[PDB]
């Protein structure tokens, strides 16, 4: 199943 | 009128009035602003095509155009809107393009410390989008960091489309991620884009570019010195002129893999998933070979056991892009304006 990630991006 | 200018560093943006509070978020050489779309209530990427100055850009900018429209994938940038504030043939000179605006560039990831499911999903995304082009026979030929934009929510997709073509036989593609069949102008077929993959896979492990090149010569230094001396196999493939040089150079043996990427550059395996440092490196292996003939293709790539956990046939079987060489400068602006009329 499409996957809950993040990227901290500034 | 519909439209409205506002100074961008020194450059004009003629914009539609739906569009506004435009900033700068990257530069070319096309600049682009980062803005809201009044009518569709969204945040829009505004590139302004500085286009058919000469027959070099005016194919660039038509390919742009023509691709933009053709191609519809989660892993490619999506086209908006196309206009001009000219209102004829002869008046005719800057086309902006509108796309969906994504948070950042690859090169602020290549600066971060990702753990292996987020570098697994990134990597597996950018071979969904490379699959997608080349289901139409269409080659990327300049994927760079600065090439493949993300959003906070980890998604990735794929942005130049000027030099985006079908398989074929000079100095356009960036230095550091040009294959040794760019670098000794052999021919280059689909594969030619796993080579600039391990480049900027590479750079997200070592986070320093691969192969620093000092000119486009000294690149194939680069090349050998790590990865070895080609085998004479793959000598006989070159051009009788290039191959006395290439045979010309010092001897190199080059280095493992285990110790051009050792395990303290990758995350640490984690004990939640099954995603390891060995496997990425194995794949690293099969896309920094030199042979294209002996390299694995974008299939191959999305089968291997650190990208294939994510695979999803609608994102990586997906319908090919549906498409419909010279030409003078005033046969390409009567070109570049028909297909912009018509979107
Ligand atoms: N749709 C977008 N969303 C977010 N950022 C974008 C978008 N399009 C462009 N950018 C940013 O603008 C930069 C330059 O865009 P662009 O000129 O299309 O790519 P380029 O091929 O690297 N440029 P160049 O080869 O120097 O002409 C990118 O590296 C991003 O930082």
């Amino acid at each position: 199943p499409r996957p809950t990630l993040q990227l901290p991006l500034a | 009128n519909n439209f409205y200018s506002v100074e961008i560093g020194d450059s004009t943006f003629t914009v539609l009035k739906r569009y506004q509070n435009l900033k700068p978020i990257g530069s070319g050489a096309g600049i682009v602003c980062a803005a809201y779309d009044a009518i569709l209530e969204r945040n829009v990427a505004i590139k302004k095509l500085s286009p058919f100055q000469n027959q070099t850009h005016a194919k660039r900018a038509y390919r742009e155009l023509v691709l933009m429209k053709c191609v519809n994938h989660k892993n490619i940038i999506g086209l908006l809107n196309v206009f001009t504030p000219q209102k004829s043939l002869e008046e005719f000179q800057d086309v902006y393009i509108v796309m969906e605006l994504m948070d950042a560039n690859l090169c602020q990831v290549i600066q971060m410390e990702l753990d292996h499911e987020r570098m697994s999903y990134l990597l597996y995304q950018m071979l969904c989008g490379i699959k997608h082009l080349h289901s139409a026979g269409i080659i990327h030929r300049d994927l760079k960091p600065s090439n493949i934009v993300v959003k906070s929510d980890c998604t990735l997709k794929i942005l130049d489309f000027g030099l985006a073509r079908t398989a074929g036989t000079p100095y356009v593609v960036t230095r550091y991620y040009r294959a040794p069949e760019v670098i000794l102008g052999m021919g280059y077929k689909e594969n030619v884009d796993l080579w600039s993959v391990g480049c900027i896979m590479g750079e997200m492990v070592c986070h320093k570019i691969l192969f620093p090149g000092r000119d486009y010569i000294d690149q194939w230094n680069k090349v050998i010195e790590q990865l070895g001396t080609p085998c004479p196999e793959f000598m006989k493939k070159l051009q009788p002129t290039v191959r006395t040089y290439v045979e010309n150079r010092p001897k190199y043996a080059g280095y493992s893999f285990e110790k051009l990427f050792p395990d303290v550059l990758f995350p640490a395996d984690s004990e939640h998933n099954k995603l390891k440092a060995s496997q990425a490196r194995d794949l690293l292996s099969k896309m920094l070979v030199i042979d294209a003939s002996k390299r694995i293709s974008v299939d191959e790539a999305l089968q291997h056991p650190y990208i294939n956990v994510w695979y999803d046939p609608s994102e990586a079987e997906a319908p090919p892009p549906k498409i419909p060489r010279e030409h003078t400068i005033e046969e390409w602006k009567e070109l570049i304006y028909k297909e912009v009329m018509d979107l």
